[PDB]
Formats: C-alpha cells, structure tokens, sequence
C-alpha cells in the first residue's frame, strides 16, 4: 500500500442560532426503496456514507428517480443548505475568453474519481444524516450519514475547488511553463510546449495527483477543440460565441423579444455594430404580442445582416498594445472594438446612455469609457488607449469649462463620423451691444394657467398666455422666447435656478420637446450670455408683473 | 503578548464587501508584499469557510517608490464596537491646530507587533484578485493588529502612551496627536530643531522596538481661510449690480442684517448689461454697512463631536478648487482654496484627489476627525480613478453632487 496524503477537511458550521434540518422522509414504493438499498450499500462500501444509530435526530428527504428509464439517489439538501453558513464562493465571475493566451495543447483530465476523496468536516457530518424507508414501514429504516461532500450541498462546490487548488497549486508554481483550470469534475491544462513534452506534463500532473489517490482515467479523454463553455466557443487560436440564431417569426411576444435582445447582448461581446435600442424600447406579460414598430423592424434587419457571418475574436497577447475604439450609432447608443492589431478583434461591445432628463453625447462618451476602462482592467489588468471619434480641442474646451471634474486616460483622435462636437457654448461675460433680454414665467398652480415673456432695453416686450402648464415651463418658455426673438447675440436675464441649472449642465439632447428646442434656438446663435438674479428683489427689468395676472 | 477581545456591534455581522478590479502592477505589488508579511506571521491563508471580505489595493506613499498596501476598513471600522480605552475618550488637542509646524509620520508597522484576537481574526479577511479571474484570489486574514482599522489606534494607545513617556516629559511644550496610522507631531520650534526633534522621535521609536523615514510637515498658523468678500469699482454696470446683489442675497441666508433694497433701486427699470450705472448715495452707504457686517463672525457657530462633518468642494477651474466645512447650512466651521500644481495640469481627478487629501488632512488636525465629502463629479467617474491619484493611509466617506450649485462664483 503506497502512503496516500490526507486532504484537510474545512471547518464547517451552521448559521448562529439555527440548528440542522429535520424534514420527514416521505414514502417511497417498494420499487424504488430496493433501488435505493443497493445503493447506499457499496457507497457505504466505497466509504461515501456510514450507518448511524437512533442517536441522531437530523433528517433529510432522499428520493430515487430513474435515470431515463433505463435508478438514481437523490437527496434534497434544500433545507440544510438554508440552515448551513455562507461560503467563499469563487465561481463568482468566469474568465473571459478575450484575456486568455492561445495554447498549442489543451489537455482534458476528468476529475470524478477525486471529488468523493475529499472528506466532510467531522462535526457537520450528523447534519447530512438521511433515512431509507423500510419495505411496508415494519422495521426501522436505515439511518445514513455522508462521510464526503454530497452532491447539492451548499458548501460541496468551494470546498471542492479550494481542496483542489491547494493540491494543484505546487504544480502550477513549479511548471509556470503550462496552465491548469477547473470546471466542474473536469480540469483543462493548456501549454505552448512541444507535444512531447506536454504529454509528459499530464502525466506528471496525474502522478502529482496520485499522491492524494485521486486518479484520472488513464485515457485520451474524447474531449477535444473546440470546447462549448459557459456560452462561448474555444479554439487553440481563437474563441467565439456559441452560434446565434434570429428566429423568423410574423408575431412577437414580450418573452420572444427578451429573448432577442439577451441573445443580441450575448452576441455584442464578438459581433461588431449590435444594436437593442428599438428593440428595448418595446420592453419598457411574457405572453402579450406587442406590435413591432418600424424603426424596430430595420434595426432587427441590419441585426441579420451581421449575424450573417460567423466572426471571431483573437487571444492576449502581453507583448503588445492594447487599443479600444469607439463609434457612435445614435439615439444614445454607443460601440467599442478592442484589438492589438489591425481588423483582429480581442473582444467587442456596446454602452446604452443612462436614464435621465437630458443629456450630452460628450458626456455619454466619457461614461462609455470608464465602462470599458473597468472593463479592461477586469480582463487584462490594464487601460486600453483609446481611438475616439472627438477631436482634442473640443475635449480640452469641454472639461476646462465644465463645473464637474472629468478625465479620460491616454487617447487620440480617429476621424470617423459622427464625431462628437459642442453645439452651443454660453459666453462668461455679458455681450457688448447686444439686446438684453430679461425673461419671467409664472402660472397658477390651481387653473394651470400661466404666462410668459420679456422685455428689452431697446423696448422690444412679449407676454404670451399658457394653458396647462406649470412655473418651471413657463420659466423655460421664457428663456425660448427671448431666443427666438432675439439676433445672433444676446444677453439673457432670468431669475429661474431650475432653468439655469439646466442650461449650466449643458445639454444637447433632452425628453422635454420644450428644452430641444431651446437648444436647438442656443445652436443657431453665435454669442448668448445667460445672468442669474435673485426674484422679488425689486431688481428692475425682471418683470414679474407681466406675469403674476 | 496577550490578545485584547474585541467584537462587534449587536445585530451586525462582519464586512462582506467585494473586491473591484486591480491592475497588473498593484498585484504584483501585493503578492510580493503579502509573501513577506505571511513569513512575519503577521497574515495567514484562510479556507472557504471565512464569508467575510474587505477590499484592498496598493499606493506610492509622498515621493516615495516603494508599493504600500492599504485595506479599505470603512465597511468594518463602521460595524466594529465604538471602542473606548481606558481613556474614557481622548480629548482632541485643540492646541495643535495652533502650532508653527506639523509634521506627519506612519507609525503603521508599530501595530503589527501587538496580536489580534483570534475570535475577530475572520473579519479582516481580503483578497488578492486576479486578472480576468484566471486562478482563484488569494486570500488571507490579520493575525496581528491591522493598518486600517479603527482598533489599532484604540488597542495600541496603551502601549504607545508609555514609549512617548521619556520624549514627552523632556520636551512639555509639543503636542502629539495620533489618528489611526499616522502620527501628528507640531511644534513652536524653528524648523530646523523642529526637523531634528522629529528625527530625534523617530529614532526614539526605532529604539524601543518599530517606513517611518518620511515626512508631512504642515503649517496650521499660516493655514487658508476665507471671508466674504464684494468688489469695489470706481464704475459699477448693470450686470456688476446684479451680481453684488445676488451675492448679498445669499450672503443674508449666512449674515442678519443685509440690505439689498438702495443697490436694487438702481436696477430699476430695462438697461443694457454692459451700461454703467453710478451709484446713489443710499446705494453706497448700504454697501458699506454690507461690508462691515460681513467682516463679523458669523452668529452661534460651534463644533458637535456627536455630528458629521460636511465637506463640500467647488471646481473653479484653472487649477483652483473652493471648499466649506460645516456640520449646519449657512454654519462654516471652516473654508478655502486650493490652486496646487502637484503634476495634475491637465488632470481635474488628480486634483480633486488631492484636495479631498489635504482637506481631510487639516479636518483630523482641527477637529480629530474626517468630513463627509460632496464631490463636484460623477461616481462612475471618480470610482474608476480616485485608487491611481490616493496617498493617504485613511480613506474618508463622500457622496456626489450632479446638480450645477450656483454658489459657485460666491465663493470665486
Ligand atoms: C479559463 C480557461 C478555460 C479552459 C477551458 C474551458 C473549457 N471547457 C482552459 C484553460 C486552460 C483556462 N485557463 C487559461 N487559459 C488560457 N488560454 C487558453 C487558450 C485556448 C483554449 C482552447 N481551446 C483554452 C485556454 N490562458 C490562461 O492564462 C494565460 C497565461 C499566459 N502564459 C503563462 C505561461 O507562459 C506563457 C504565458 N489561462
């Protein structure tokens, strides 16, 4: 007998105050108890579970399903695994195929036989304790409890992975020349090395394995490139998505569209140009049809039309740059391409504005690249330099002027339209020889009723009477009056915060249809100077007299 | 030798709070820095059973190139027992903000010679990331008494009280505040004796057994603040009126008796912008009554040590930032400005990153302890970047501003 070194079992415990499950056994058919007898007796002769006495007053539900009608043991830890502790989860966030390095082998070993080497804490193993039903209820049924982790346990999964790890983690440290990964009772090494050489590897790592009896089955495992894996595609020198397919339908329901936008947003990740817009903005009932409108239909079209192809994304390489583009699409829609060389994709994706009152696509930009920049570090541990559809001089006028501090890491300029602009730009002191404008709105808050207007220094007036609306669109009906009726320079006197915290966020899109078209009134202007006083303050020119009746 | 026990606070469990994303420097950084302090026994890996985690990262501490680590206990110093000493609560030495010259020093490595009680040893579990989550994080947990946290000041005052004993009896006259890792040292003396009495310290320290080469001198007597202050002009046009006005009107929601009525008659009427108006002899008068009242103090403004402090900061652009610190609206228990070119020209995080820095820094000097900041910037924005641009070895709490203030230019 070759010594075989112990696995050190993980201290386990349940949640303060609670104690173990104790759910009554159901009655289960003569059929299936026999089925589940034979079972339990070589898993007791394997060492997976032991009989215990009367002494044991814990219970859990074990059931036999047959195994598509060919029996299999199932034992429901769903009330134990409310009552057990909460666990260093690891799975929490796979790796993404575009931060890996292309392998010339990748190895698949399977980790079966390992899993019931790992043993149960000593102390918890009287929480696991399950009953087989005798025949006909006449003997006292046979008492269980595990001695490894079961299978659907809370806890089986981290203390599976962090036992294997720490097993694997002498070899990875001394063979820095390969590289080892877990997924579920199977472990994938991947190297650059000869063949030869790499064949010695796996056995090594079996031999390695052998030292804590775990044995792998001395086999050529059928599992081979490319490899399906959580959604993706694996190739030794290239990954992709698991192939996309729009289905062709006269009626879409809300489930079916949900349904096409997750798989447009699984697909956005590799497939260049995806956009979900019009398709989200059907989504604002899983069996209701809902009409697709227009504008929808030719953004599912052009959808089609990339998913036409399939495309693939390239491996890490350290050695070289990191570079991310992006592209505008509209309607507050953004892309990004991130890549080493040339027309070689490592990954691709799309960020969606924020929502919000109004809106700038200066602003949009600089959100989309914190996005990707957390999104990078995530997956190579470094800020890709950015090629972005803005020139410098507008960047360096946006963010010297802007009352929020803003940044963007190392980018340059890359002339593709539409490229981002400033539309308007308020001047910092008032204009010489330009009409000055002093605006007021005010409504009543029962009638709804309310006016707007202003008057000049030069004698220019305007009142004009509202219906249903309230001060703060009057106050903004104001200020667009006065642009309308003013030249190509203008000073404007207002005495409305909300209107000015509005303008002073600098805004080139909104919701209002009222705010767009002052915007759309600032674009066309050469000089406007907007000037805040205090109301009520007997301040002359803010008439707010005009306005009060 | 012996453990101090420590727990939490009723009904709350340990800090849970997730890692974020680190770079490929700061983790080799610390796993080169994590390898040593295991062999010091002052970390130990820990198993899957330990749900509890506090994130960590890494910085270059003031001209310095050499990695530090620092741990972001805010989550657990907030769920740990509010721990009193056997001081019964150390009043703060008001007396420090008064002094010549403050100099700074890290005295963190003096708390990894004191054990941490085993029983709380799970909360202060981290983890080392990895890139593209490839291998599985390294974790680990504090065996001794971690930088960072609130305890380690509170646990360590008993033994840090009697090594400053021979230094503090022979020199009566300078005061010693200690706020979690850092030690304030200020003075009355020149700064070259004052230099040399700090050397002569930290040598004093090295001696009885604990980087504490570098330095932070401040100057608290030569320190900003700020009045309020109106223009004066030979000639005053409308706008200039305008703005005055909307000044005082503000300046009365702070101040009592401020007059608006004789400067706004001059407003009266349609005028031009850019016209200039003379003023009246009422409209002067009233001005000059304005300024006298706002050269006096403002009315019943004190400090509660049972409330937050409230920073807020404005961006004024060319390089410069306004701030106010107040626990009350319209009560400012202090305000500046900054302007400092420290390699962040074309950088506003950078700057905002250092103000929030040295903001935080002279609130632990006046008042023992850090404001809650406003930042005048998004939380996509300042979250992604504030970890490249962080010096200090405390982290304070802040919120974000999306809303335009318009009192802005009130305080430009
Ligand atoms: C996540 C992951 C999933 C699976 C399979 C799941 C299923 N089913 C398998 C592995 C092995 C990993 N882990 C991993 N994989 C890669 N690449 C890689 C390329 C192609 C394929 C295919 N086909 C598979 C993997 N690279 C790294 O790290 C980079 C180290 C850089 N080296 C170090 C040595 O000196 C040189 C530089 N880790």
């Amino acid at each position: 007998m070759v010594p075989i070194s112990p696995i050190e079992t993980v201290p386990v415990k349940l949640k303060p105050g609670m104690d173990g499950p104790k759910v009554k056994q159901w009655p289960l058919t003569e059929e299936k108890i026999k089925a589940l007898v034979e079972i339990c007796t070589e898993m007791e002769k394997e060492g997976k579970i032991s009989k215990i006495g009367p002494e044991n007053p814990y219970n859990t539900p074990v059931f036999a399903i047959k195994k598509k009608d060919s029996w299999r043991k199932l034992v429901d830890f769903r009330e134990l695994n409310k009552r057990t502790q909460d666990f260093w989860e690891v799975q929490l966030g796979i790796p993404h195929p575009a931060g890996l390095k292309k392998k010339k082998s990748v190895t698949v070993l399977d980790v079966g036989d390992a899993y019931f080497s790992v043993p149960l804490d000593e102390d918890f193993r009287k929480y696991t304790a399950f009953t087989i039903p005798s025949i006909n209820n006449e003997t006292p049924g046979i008492r269980y409890q595990y001695n490894v982790l079961p299978q659907g346990w809370k806890g089986s999964p981290a203390i599976f992975q962090s036992s294997m790890t720490k097993i694997l983690e002498p070899f990875a440290a001394q063979n820095p020349d390969i590289v080892i990964y877990q997924y579920m009772d199977d472990l994938y090494v991947g190297s650059d090395l000869e063949i030869g050489q790499h064949r010695t590897k796996i056995e090594e790592l079996r031999q390695h394995l052998l030292r804590w009896g775990l044995t792998t089955p001395d086999k050529k495992h059928q599992k081979e490139p490319p490899f399906l894996w959580m959604g993706y595609e694996l190739h030794p020198d290239k990954w992709t998505v698991q192939p996309i397919v729009l289905p062709e339908k006269d009626s879409w329901t809300v489930n079916d569209i949900q349904k096409l936008v997750g798989k447009l947003n699984w697909a956005s990740q590799i497939y260049p140009g995806i956009k979900v817009r019009q398709l989200s903005k059907l989504l604002r009932a899983l069996t209701e049809v809902i009409p697709l409108t227009e504008e929808a239909e030719l953004e599912l079209a052009e959808n089609r039309e990339i998913l036409k192809e399939p495309v693939h994304g390239v491996y890490y390489d350290p050695s070289k740059d990191l570079i991310a583009e992006i592209q505008k699409q509209g309607q507050g829609q953004w892309t990004y391409q991130i890549y080493q060389e040339p027309f070689k994709n490592l990954k691709t994706g799309k960020y969606a504005r924020m929502r919000g009152a109004h809106t700038n696509d200066v602003k949009q930009l600089t959100e989309a690249v914190q996005k990707i920049t957390t999104e990078s570090i995530v997956i190579w541990g470094k800020t890709p330099k950015f090629k972005l559809p803005i020139q410098k001089e507008t960047w360096e006028t946006w963010w010297t002027e802007y009352w929020q501090a803003t940044w963007i890491p190392e980018w340059e300029f890359v002339n593709t339209p539409p490229l981002v602009k400033l539309w308007y730009q308020l001047e910092k002191e008032p204009i010489v020889g330009a009409e000055t404008f002093y605006v007021d709105g005010a409504a009543n808050r029962e009638t709804k009723l309310g006016k707007a207007g202003y008057v000049t220094n030069k004698g220019r007036q305007k009142v004009v009477p509202l219906t249903n609306t309230t001060n703060q669109k009057t106050e903004l009906q104001a200020i667009y009056l006065a642009l309308q009726d003013s030249g190509l320079e203008v000073n404007i006197v207002t005495d409305s915060q909300y209107a000015l915290g509005i303008i002073q966020a600098q805004p080139d899109k909104s919701e209002s249809e009222l705010v767009n078209q002052i915007i759309e009134q600032l674009i066309k202007k050469e000089k406007v100077y907007l000037a805040w006083v205090p109301a009520h303050k007997g301040i002359g020119g803010n008439e707010q007299v005009d306005k009060l009746v | 030798i012996e453990t101090v026990p420590v727990k939490l606070k009723p009904g709350m469990d340990g800090p849970k709070v997730k890692q974020w994303p680190l770079t490929e420097e700061k983790i080799k950084a610390l796993v080169e820095i994590c390898t040593e302090m295991e062999k010091e026994g002052k970390i130990s890996k820990i198993g899957p059973e330990n749900p509890y985690n506090t994130p960590v990262f890494a910085i270059k501490k003031k001209d310095s190139t050499k990695w530090r680590k620092l741990v972001d206990f805010r989550e657990l110093n907030k769920r740990t027992q509010d721990f009193w000493e056997v001081q019964l609560g150390i009043p703060h030495p008001a007396g420090l903000k008064k002094k010549k010259s403050v100099t700074v020093l890290d005295v963190g490595d003096a708390y990894f010679s004191v054990p941490l009680d085993e029983d709380f040893r799970k909360y202060t579990a981290f983890t080392i990331p990895s890139i593209n989550n490839e291998t599985p994080g390294i974790r680990y947990q504090y065996n001794v008494l971690p930088q960072g946290w609130k305890g380690s000041p509170a646990i360590f005052q008993s033994s840090m009280t009697k090594i400053l004993e021979p230094f503090k009896k022979q020199n009566p006259d300078i005061v010693i505040y200690q706020y979690m890792d850092d030690l304030y040292v200020g003075s009355d003396l020149e700064i070259g004796q004052h230099r040399t009495k700090i050397e002569e310290l930290r040598q004093h320290l090295l001696r009885w057994g604990l980087f504490l080469w570098m330095g932070y001198e401040l100057h608290p007597d030569k320190w900003t603040v700020q009045p309020i202050v109106l223009p004066e002009k030979d000639s005053w046009t409308v706008n200039d009126i305008q703005k005055l006005v909307g000044k005082l009107n503000w300046a009365s929601q702070i101040y009592p008796g401020i007059k608006v009525r004789q400067l706004s008659k001059l407003l009266r009427g349609t005028k031009a912008l850019t016209e200039v108006i003379p003023l009246t002899e009422e409209a002067e008068l009233e001005l000059a009554e304005n300024r006298e009242i706002l050269k006096e103090p403002v009315h019943g403004v004190y400090y509660d040590p049972s409330k937050d402090l409230i920073a807020e900061i404005q961006k004024q652009g060319q390089g410069q930032w306004t701030y106010q610190i107040y626990q009350e609206p319209f009560k400012n228990l202090k305000t500046g400005k900054y302007a400092r070119m420290r390699g962040a020209h074309t950088n506003d995080v950078k700057q905002l990153t250092e103000a929030v820095q040295k903001i935080t820094t002279e609130s632990i000097v006046i008042w023992g302890k850090t404001p809650k900041f406003k930042l005048p910037i998004q939380k996509e924005t300042w979250e992604t970047w504030w970890t490249e641009y962080w010096q200090a070895t405390w982290i304070p709490e802040w919120e974000f501003v999306n809303t335009p203030p318009l009192v802005k230019l009130w305080y430009q």
